[PDB]
């Protein structure tokens, strides 16, 4: 338990995912969802992803001045489905917590598959 | 993002907003001229919601202060908190005004300085591309805050139509009528603009201030230096979901949306218990949340002069109970469990009611992270007793031939007195009709 | 055992040195710091914690609040001194001090009430079976051979001049001089601005303490070294750094060890290092003064310099009589020379009746430290 504290911050990422998929702090998501509505009102297209990474990145700098220091922005991304472009465009957008190495020891495949479902409601 | 521009105006509105900004630096861990503590970002997760966003880690206040009297601003620059204020956003040195004491003075001065009053206050509007709204931190007492404040409630309604308007306005004192006598005239003229030209207000009575100022504060000679202490805490208490990181109703359009039943019914009753410093020695033994909201609905902390025997035929519709800091949230649902058993709030028989409770962590400070705080934002239909008090003092004065010849020489040609009387009775009749 | 199953804790003048006995190098060294975040909230970059101590506190300094338990070489507060002892026993080594006897150090001039305080701490909270209080002065002399001679304590804190005659030190000769290595690093800062190079953070000020022992060198005859510097010899060095700050040295190469003998560069009238060496020997017994000159031992962090043995030899001969045989015994390592003496004392053939155990503490209290 002390090697994660020196290098990886394992249980710090337990508190961290609650702010995004469980929506702990609302200012990260309200300044998101304000900027996210002019894109969700139109149906999704092929060109839907490249603006959503830019609208994610300019939403996390209007609310932060110290969050560049941890290793959380590189372990969260935008997750989107395979739904055909004839939808309303609101249900395609979701955020997911990415894992690469020793964080994937405590996070297997079954964890974030359930976190998609608790996110959509 | 969620930037609000405060409109501090008048003789009393400038002093209650002066210590409101002075309260914000002690809880953000910042100094008005520098940054000496690192507690501003690790302890507080959001600071750019009332301040202007930083250029050198200097959080400029988004404030404007206009008044006809230069006495309120000359007691500012010698204080060491005025260097945080800017001498180019509002006025430079040696700013003045009228002579001056009239409601028709500031009502006529709005269209002669019309070019300058809509020039420098609009420079802060386009700083953020998503403006929250405008709060008019003005006064009703006197002719300074009531005369000019009625003009900006009209021209900002159409030039900025998609913005929230809601004010923390203070009510004047009705004890004797010797020093001022124009009090029933300038109050009802602004009170009409507060209902149809304004969405919401936050009432703050003056006769209820000295009820609390001699309750636990123990003063013998009531001075004006105590009027800023009850007011500046509940102002910063109302934005604890907005300044500090909260989740639900974390915007000013979040809180006001869940309490207003209808337009022209927006007068919210305020309550705030903890104001005593010797309570601190016994809060070390885990003073809980189960006892702090039993006294909010009990009429002891109220700042509204209302009848004591008029609460049986009146019904609460919306009641807010804000806990701050240490909450112990495993018993906050336990505190809301005990609400239905007493029925201390009379419920409306036509529709449902709501007791909304919310929490947010306070400042990293020892008097703040130790003592429980309870902020109340009630909405009870006994508020027509103040409207019956102001109207009975209004029609009695017009039969005594008082200020009918001394008031209509400047910019008043027709009798607009019953235009305020019927619209006030429209509010008083729709309140009692609202519970069918 | 105690050859390997005993712990040698060398509580220095700014660094704690823990490690098992029998070795010639300590296990874990780091500067003795504690850190308190006065309130909670969110903690970013590291774990959510109410107290960062040791190595997790050295990465966050403008994030934390700093506190030194060892100021002027003497313990000023006993709560955070135990907190580092909690950090060294259980986090950087992770062994229980309930079966292993613990060897800890002290100052030569600390009071007995302080010496009774540290016996009360080790027995109650850590539950050691046996311990022994030893001065840092006798350990460095025992690593230099026999236990007679005088040691030149010049660490990060207060300079001690302790003459020891065959294991027993002199009572009325422990002279206290306020010359410190922290004064010399502050002296190097106030002559670096004259070059034009300044600081903007505390991290740039930290590497000056590294450059004080790395780049600055001792020249034999400082007095011609400034005379050859007056004739513009090749003695100016410019060290390069990853960031834009370039710290150079001019005539401050030889001047920070010259401030030991010349305290007028520090701005005081106090005695030099060779003078408080000479003033300590001048009040001893006259027959054992010869045994002290031939066994002069250097120790500490301020004395970490190449070519300092012959410089201390030529400086002491001008005050001492010219018939005395004087030899400066300079070890290769001297910050850790107290620790190797505590381990070779731990591997002594007979140390078993000198143990201060739990049984005698229950029968006479903490006054058994009088020995």
């Amino acid at each position: 338990l002390d090697v994660l504290n020196k290098n990886y911050n394992l249980l710090e990422h337990m508190q961290a995912m609650r702010r995004y998929l469980l929506l702990g702090q609302g200012d990260f998501i309200r300044h998101l969802m304000d900027l996210l509505k002019p894109e969700l009102v139109r149906p999704a297209t092929t060109l839907y992803q490249h603006n959503l990474t830019g609208i994610l990145e300019t939403a996390v700098r209007a609310t932060n001045a110290q969050f560049d220091n941890p290793e959380i922005l590189k372990r969260l991304d935008v997750r989107l489905l395979e739904v055909s472009p004839g939808d309303t465009g609101w249900d395609v957008f979701s955020l997911d917590y990415h894992v690469d190495g020793p964080i994937a020891t405590v996070f297997t495949r079954e964890c974030m598959s359930h976190y998609l479902r608790v996110f959509n409601f | 993002p969620r930037e609000i521009i405060t409109l501090q105006l008048g003789q009393c509105g400038n002093q209650i907003g002066f210590e409101f900004w002075k309260q914000l630096c002690a809880e953000h861990g910042i100094s008005p001229e520098g940054i000496v503590e690192e507690f501003a970002t690790e302890g507080t997760d959001r600071k750019d919601v009332f301040f202007y966003q930083a250029d050198d880690e200097h959080y400029i206040p988004r404030a404007v202060l206009l008044d006809l009297e230069p006495r309120v601003i000359h007691s500012i620059l010698n204080s060491p908190y005025a260097n945080l204020y800017n001498p180019e956003n509002i006025y430079l040195s040696e700013h003045g005004g009228g002579a001056g004491n009239n409601w028709a003075s500031g009502f006529s001065q709005g269209e002669k300085i019309h070019e300058d009053i809509f020039d420098i206050i609009d420079r802060e509007a386009d700083g953020s591309d998503s403006l929250e709204g405008f709060v008019l931190c003005h006064s009703i007492a006197g002719g300074t805050g009531s005369g000019l404040g009625s003009y900006l409630l009209e021209r900002l309604n159409d030039r900025y139509p998609k913005k929230l308007v809601q004010t923390y306005s203070v009510f004047p004192n009705q004890d004797e009528m010797s020093h001022v006598v124009v009090q029933p005239y300038n109050s009802l003229l602004t009170l009409k603009r507060l209902t149809q030209n304004a969405d919401c207000v936050v009432v703050l009575d003056n006769t209820a201030l000295n009820r609390i100022a001699t309750d636990r504060l123990h003063i013998q000679n009531p001075s004006f230096s105590q009027i800023n202490q009850l007011v500046s805490t509940i102002m910063s208490a109302s934005t604890t979901t907005l300044r500090y990181p909260g989740y639900m109703n974390n915007d000013l359009i979040g809180l006001i949306a869940s309490l207003i039943p209808t337009p022209r019914l927006h007068f919210l009753m305020t309550g705030y218990t903890p104001l005593t410093t010797d309570q601190s020695v016994a809060s070390v033994r885990k003073t809980t949340v189960l006892d702090v909201m039993r006294r909010l609905l009990q009429p002891k902390n109220v700042m509204v002069s209302t009848g004591r025997d008029r609460q049986t035929n009146h019904c609460y519709i919306a009641i807010l109970n804000i806990i701050q800091g240490e909450v112990d949230p495993t018993q906050v649902h336990k505190s809301l469990q005990r609400i239905r058993e007493r029925k201390l709030a009379n419920f409306i028989p036509w529709g449902p009611a709501s007791i909304q409770v919310a929490l947010s962590r306070k400042s990293p400070y020892l008097p703040s992270a130790h003592r429980v705080s309870g902020l109340m934002m009630a909405n009870h239909t006994n508020i027509s007793s103040l409207f019956e008090r102001t109207c009975r003092q209004y029609d009695k004065l017009r039969k005594r031939e008082a200020f009918l010849e001394q008031f209509r020489k400047e910019d008043i040609f027709k009798d607009n007195f019953d235009e305020l009387d019927n619209s006030r009775e429209i509010v008083q009749q729709l309140i009692d009709e609202y519970h069918a | 055992e105690d050859d390997i199953a005993a712990l040698v804790v060398d509580n220095g003048s700014g660094m704690c040195k823990a490690g098992f006995a029998g070795d010639d190098a300590p296990r874990a060294v780091f500067p003795s710091i504690v850190g308190r975040p006065r309130h909670q909230g969110v903690m970013v970059g590291m774990g959510q914690k109410d107290s960062y101590v040791g190595d997790e506190a050295q990465s966050k300094r403008g994030i934390l609040t700093l506190k030194y338990p060892i100021e002027h070489g003497i313990v000023t507060n006993w709560d955070d001194m135990e907190k580092i002892w909690h950090h060294t026993f259980y986090n950087e080594l992770r062994v229980a001090p309930e079966e292993h006897p613990v060897l800890l150090t002290e100052a030569p001039l600390n009071p007995k009430a302080n010496r009774e305080k540290m016996t009360q701490i080790m027995f109650e909270t850590f539950n050691t079976p046996a311990m022994y209080v030893a001065i840092q002065a006798v350990l460095s002399l025992y690593a230099s051979g026999r236990t007679t001679g005088i040691v030149m304590d010049s660490g990060d804190g207060v300079t001690h001049t302790v003459p020891i005659y065959e294991g027993y030190a002199l009572p009325h000769a422990i002279l206290r001089l306020d010359l410190a290595g922290r004064d010399l690093t502050d002296y190097l800062m106030k002559i670096l601005t004259e070059r034009g190079y300044s600081f903007t953070t505390t991290a740039e000020r930290e590497i000056v303490r590294d450059i004080k022992e790395k780049l600055c060198y001792v020249a034999l005859d400082f007095e011609q070294e400034m005379a050859t510097a007056a004739s513009s010899s090749s003695l100016e060095k410019s060290y390069e750094l990853p960031d834009g700050q370039v710290i150079t040295i001019g005539n401050e190469r030889f001047r920070c060890p010259e401030a030991l003998f010349q305290p007028s560069f520090l701005g005081m009238e106090s005695c030099g290092i060779h003078e408080t060496t000479y003033n300590s020997i001048m009040k001893c017994d006259v027959d054992i003064r010869k045994d002290l000159y031939a066994n002069t031992v250097l120790s500490g962090g301020t004395t970490m310099y190449p070519g300092i043995a012959d410089r201390m030899q030529k400086e002491i001969t001008a005050l001492a009589p010219s018939t005395m045989k004087i030899k400066i015994i300079a070890p290769p390592e001297r910050k850790y020379s107290v620790w190797i003496g505590g381990s070779i004392l731990a591997s002594l053939s007979t140390f078993q009746q000198m143990w201060i155990s739990k049984q005698e503490y229950d029968e006479s209290g903490p006054s058994i430290v009088h020995r």
